[PDB]
């Protein structure tokens, strides 16, 4: 959706 | 990555190819880097140097082979290149070895959000991990120093921070390492990154996040004994990453 740093 | 195993980027959203364009038909590959924000793209100054012509670079994100389409992957132009002023080479290290890279897709966007393109997060300033921590470095680079091809498929492996006393040592690199750097290698030197592997990320996990680490940077030989990998100390460039982005 949106970036969230660090998730895959 | 010598050793290691092939992934694909979903593995590694984050990941970055740099490849250069030839006046002659044919594009190669330069280094790996990874995604900061929508339009910021870090890796190392050394994979610059020779050519600093930003108009010869792509940038394609979402790619899980080198020469051959992903679907999902987006390429982009590098709208500014800003290397590290202040970047040394010796006989071994680079120093401050960090650029910056702001892409433009052809429309005049960034990065968009998919199962395959995600931004890695930075540390706060001068934190990270414990020397042990388990760090996975990710790459398109040689899987043999001897090699003179790049592997096709996208490949990962993990590796231990060591602390600078230990890489240090002068059967190790002596104090061609400094607090910018550290080094990361694998407990029976069977797994590491090697040429084609710079400017890609050593991520760890930090205070529950994924976290750029470091930047593969250089390395004396490729998981050679009391050779570990050094990479650029991110924890230490935030400043200089601030002012830019
Ligand atoms: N042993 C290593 N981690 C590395 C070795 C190299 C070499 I040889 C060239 C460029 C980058 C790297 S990283």
């Amino acid at each position: 959706l949106k970036f969230q740093c660090g998730q895959k | 990555i010598i050793g290691g195993e092939f992934t694909t980027i979903e593995n590694q959203p984050w990941f970055a190819a740099i490849y250069r364009r030839h006046r002659g038909g044919s594009v190669t590959y330069v280094c790996g880097g990874s995604l900061m924000s929508p339009c910021w793209v870090i890796s190392a100054t050394h994979c610059f140097i020779d050519y600093p012509k930003k108009e010869d670079y792509i940038v394609y994100l979402g790619r899980s082979r080198l020469n051959s389409n992903t679907q999902g992957e987006m390429k982009f132009e590098v709208e500014n290149l800003i290397l590290h002023k202040d970047y040394s080479a010796d006989t071994l290290a680079h120093h401050n070895d960090i650029a910056l890279l702001k892409i433009r897709s052809k429309e005049g966007r960034c990065a968009q959000p998919s199962r395959t393109i995600q931004t890695i997060c930075l540390p706060s300033m001068y934190n990270d991990p414990q020397f042990g921590t388990s760090c996975e470095i990710t790459g398109f680079g040689k899987e043999a120093s001897t090699d003179y091809l790049y592997p096709e498929q996208l490949k990962m492996t993990v590796v231990k921070l060591i602390s600078h006393r230990e890489c240090q040592q002068p059967h190790y690199y002596g104090s061609e390492v400094t607090t910018k750097m550290l080094c990361a290698a694998d407990p029976q030197w069977k797994t590491d990154a090697c040429q084609g592997d710079s400017g890609g990320p050593l991520v760890c996990s930090l205070q529950g996040r994924m976290t750029l680490t470091g930047i593969v940077s250089w390395g004396r030989g490729c998981a050679l004994k009391d050779k570990p990998g050094v990479y650029t100390r991110v924890s230490h460039f935030l400043p200089w990453i601030r002012s830019h982005t």
